[PDB]
RNA sequence: UUGGGCUCUGUGGGUGCUUGGCCGCUGGCCAGACCUACUUCAAAGCCACCGGGGGUACCUACCGGUUG
RNA sequence: GGAGUAUGGUCGCAAGGCUGAAAAAUUGACGGAAGGGCACCACCAGGGGUGGAGCCUGCGCGCGCGCUACACUGACAGAGCCAGCGAGUACUCCCUUGGCCGAGAGGCCCGGGUAAACUCUGUCGUGCUGAGGAAUCCCUAGUAAGCGCAAGUCAUCAGCUUGCGUUGAUUACGUCCCUGCCCUUUGUACACACCGCCCGUCGCUACUACCGAUAGAGGAAGUAGGUCUCCGUAGGUGAACCUGCGGAG
């Protein structure tokens, strides 16, 4: 098995580099079709490209479906999207404290088909191989500083990304007494993304969005009383998760229930959790000159 | 290619051929009819015969050792044995190739890495 | 899958590789799968809290079968051995070889004895 | 990977098993076998709204009951259950001052 | 046990249930032998495996014509 | 000169205040009772923190999250025995009395302030030499606790954080009775099989009729059976032959 996952990993990378070359070519290909459509002149080189014309007549239509939005692009994710209710586990670092294990409990309760594990004295690549041995679709290590959370690692198997991200401004459930708070409403919530506009933005949106069970596509707007909201300004992914009650069609009444994160994500390593041979897809670049000022996301 | 580009059944046949070949082991992509047009290759079928795939997967060194080895039969494929050195190997099976129940090739490996355990 | 609903009950998992053999216990409760994970997996299913259990093997699995007296379960492994395990006390009551006991060969196109 | 799972029908007849069978002189089946018609009573008839008569309606039990004999109470109750199924799926100064 | 070993080669058997060697065989031969006769009437069709896209000046074939 | 691709200049429109902050709907609104599934935010069995004293980051003198002290779980002495992370010409506990050699800036010299564990053997015998309530929160197989040794991964973390190895248990592993949460009472594939039209208040839509002001918008309520052959004929295209009619086998 481990063979066939590793062989699929390297295969996926090989198709990616091929996609780079053929994408640079297809940049020249796409210029033809609309030029045929509008009759406007083109650059006579691209005109007098022979292999372009032959391969064109063979392979227009996949670009047509790309324009249509029909097809599902290659990535880590889009193999089985709205099929497997994505199992998600959580486990902290080596020796958790009380508040930490309660907050990991809560975030198990925030993502709705999440199971929790306790880690004990157990080895990191064997945790990875064991989750791979149960065919998961997530893993989330959450670390602590002194009875407060630090860093979430939204990693997504079989070989996708690890978003390692520091959390800031977190306060838990278990400070507010059990009379005032209630036991959590575990339903398959909705998901709302506010402000993501760069292709890296939508990449992070994808790896968040596949942490959620596929909402049943019949009456998505009306049913469901539970929503989760990610929103970003100054690269800062901030989440608030609210159970609403809807007193009217002109007024809806919220109830803050899930915790308050504002995570800043500092790496998307295109390689799974431990794999220190990492393909660094992006990072928070401090320390450079205008990387403090300018904005990704 | 002859079919008009707006045809739904044409796109379905496109994805059909490309998915079946990408899971076959000939091709490399899953996106280009052009790649079908002048990439599909009798050398690609040759590259998917079971001698050369155990060479690339680094069982033997070159295709002489591989082919002689298979003639005297040392390579199981999942569960069966192998006699007939053109067992085509799909991308799904190129992991479950391995050596047979107990052969001296297995014991060459294990005698070298000093995990030789006669049991 | 479940024969009345017909929709997918559940993926089970715990297998390093494909599941080569499948057998059910005639009581209706216990499953066994056998696979090239080098595992024999007893699947405790129809209580509420499902579990697995490994019988680790020195070898790989080719077939599994049962006793109607459902305490006993046997495994055929490709090195030749057959093994009877007590199913509750998931432990080897016996094992035996079968290599020479089925060694009948010289198929054509072979340069072996 | 095998194929795309395509939708496909197969039109049955009402013949017996031993009529569907292949060619033998005498079936393995006995005499209690050899008469069932490949289709259940549900198949040979389903009580339903589209096959109902005019003045009456059928229930989920399969009982045709008349709107005429039905009272307002179970009328409203039946309508409530069906709605729940759907849910789960220049003037004058005289006019002005007077 | 009054020399023995490895290694290679050669022969025969058997590695499948025991009915002749040959011929122009209801018969003959194994040393063989005989050698060239006799004659009423061609044939019913079909099938027939070349790697793909592409060109057809000339050749082949098919179809449809044309002079004689 | 043609074609794009930009960069900012120029002009037109958007750029005229019945105004003065605080629905739709045949599908709609809220419930309840029966039936299942689930859960260490539930029961049952157990464990273990924090909460007592102190240190102290963080959060708003208070607070928890860690760390440390607390006596048989003793000490001291000998003896005996096993690991995983580990390698950037690279890592240092200060700051000072003297003296050396330095016309001066210093360098010397001397002082002052490759585990833990375990097992075995003996020598002593409880001794200001006391293991954290109410509360709450967590946890079911390499799970809990105890122990160390390392690395310091741009982000956070040395008042620590993170790895990794070592010794490894009790107690459940049933159940929906408490609290719950989810979802069934629609739709979603057919067999042998079983079941057998939940309920509420209203709303909305159609219709009926009313009421009264001055055609009218409202208020309120209710209903939704003569073939074959032969013969005799008449006509046809004549020998024949066909058709129509009438008799026989």
């Amino acid at each position: 098995m481990l063979r066939k996952q590793a062989r699929q990993r390297r295969d996926y990378l090989y198709r990616r580099a091929l996609l780079l070359r053929d994408a640079e070519i297809a940049e020249k290909r796409a210029k033809l079709r609309a030029a045929l459509a509008s009759g406007k002149p083109l650059d006579p080189k691209i005109a007098n490209d022979k292999e372009l014309r032959k391969d064109f007549d063979y392979d227009v239509s996949r670009d047509i479906a790309k324009e249509q939005g029909e097809i599902d692009i290659d990535d880590e994710y889009s193999e089985l999207s709205g099929i497997v209710d994505p199992r998600v586990l959580v486990t902290t670092s080596r020796d958790p404290s009380s508040r930490l294990m309660a907050f990991s409990k809560e975030i198990r309760l925030m993502f709705p088909t999440a199971i929790r594990l306790n880690r004990g004295n157990l080895i990191l690549p064997d945790l990875v191989m064991s989750a791979q041995r149960e065919r998961l679709s997530d893993i989330i290590l959450l670390h602590e500083h002194r009875g407060t959370p630090t860093a979430i690692t939204i990693s997504h198997f079989p070989h996708g990304p690890t978003l390692m991200a520091s959390l800031h401004n977190v306060v838990l459930r278990a400070d507010i007494p059990k009379s005032i708070k209630g036991t959590v409403s575990e339903s398959y919530p909705h998901l709302i993304f506010e402000g993501f506009r760069t292709p890296l933005g939508q990449r992070v949106v994808k790896i968040l969005k596949h942490l959620f069970p596929p909402r049943d596509p019949t009456n998505n707007a009306k049913s469901g009383n539970r929503v989760i909201t990610f929103v970003n300004q100054d690269d800062c992914i901030e989440v608030r998760h609210h159970v609403y009650v809807r007193t009217n069609y002109n007024s809806v009444e919220l109830s803050e229930v899930g915790p308050r994160f504002t995570m800043r994500p500092f790496s998307i390593t295109m390689g799974t959790l431990e794999n220190k041979d990492a393909d660094v897809e992006w990072h928070l670049s401090q320390y450079t000159r205008t990387g403090r000022k300018k904005n990704y996301f | 290619s002859l079919l008009p580009p707006d045809n739904e059944v044409r796109r379905k046949h496109e994805t059909l051929l490309l998915d079946k070949l990408y899971d076959m082991g000939i091709l490399s992509t899953k996106a280009k009819l052009s790649a079908v047009e002048h990439n599909v290759t009798v050398s690609a079928f040759a590259r998917r015969r079971l001698p050369v795939v155990m060479t690339r997967l680094r069982m033997a060194e070159t295709v002489q050792a591989a082919t002689k080895l298979i003639e005297q039969g040392h390579v199981r494929v999942g569960v069966e044995e192998v006699r007939d050195p053109a067992f085509l190997v799909t991308r799904n099976m190129e992991d479950f190739v391995t050596w047979t129940v107990g052969s001296k090739i297995k014991q060459n490996i294990m005698k070298y890495r000093d995990k030789l355990d006669d049991f | 899958w479940s024969v009345q609903t017909g929709q997918l009950l559940d993926r089970l998992s715990g297998h390093e590789g494909p599941v080569s053999s499948l057998a059910f216990a005639p009581d209706g409760s216990v499953l066994v799968s056998g696979s090239w994970d080098r595992t024999a997996r007893i699947w405790s299913i129809f209580s509420r809290t499902q579990t697995s259990e490994p019988l680790q093997l020195q070898s790989d699995v080719l077939d599994v079968a049962f006793r109607p007296d459902s305490k006993q379960i046997a495994i055929s492994t490709l090195d030749g051995q057959l093994t009877f395990w007590s199913v509750s006390e998931a432990q080897q009551v016996s094992g035996v070889d079968g290599r020479r006991d089925v060694s009948g060969g010289r198929r054509i196109t072979d340069r072996r004895t | 990977k095998p194929k795309p799972p395509a939708p496909t029908l197969t039109v049955v007849s009402d013949v017996a098993t031993v009529a569907m069978e292949d060619a033998q002189p005498a079936t393995a089946q006995g005499v209690a076998g050899g008469e069932t018609s490949m289709i259940a009573p549900q198949e040979v008839y389903a009580p339903s709204k589209d096959t109902a008569e005019k003045g009456e309606v059928v229930t989920k039990a399969g009982i045709p009951i008349a709107k005429q004999e039905m009272s307002r109470e179970e009328k409203l109750r039946r309508r409530r259950r069906e709605k729940e199924r759907i849910r789960k799926a220049v003037q004058s100064s005289g006019a002005y001052k007077l």
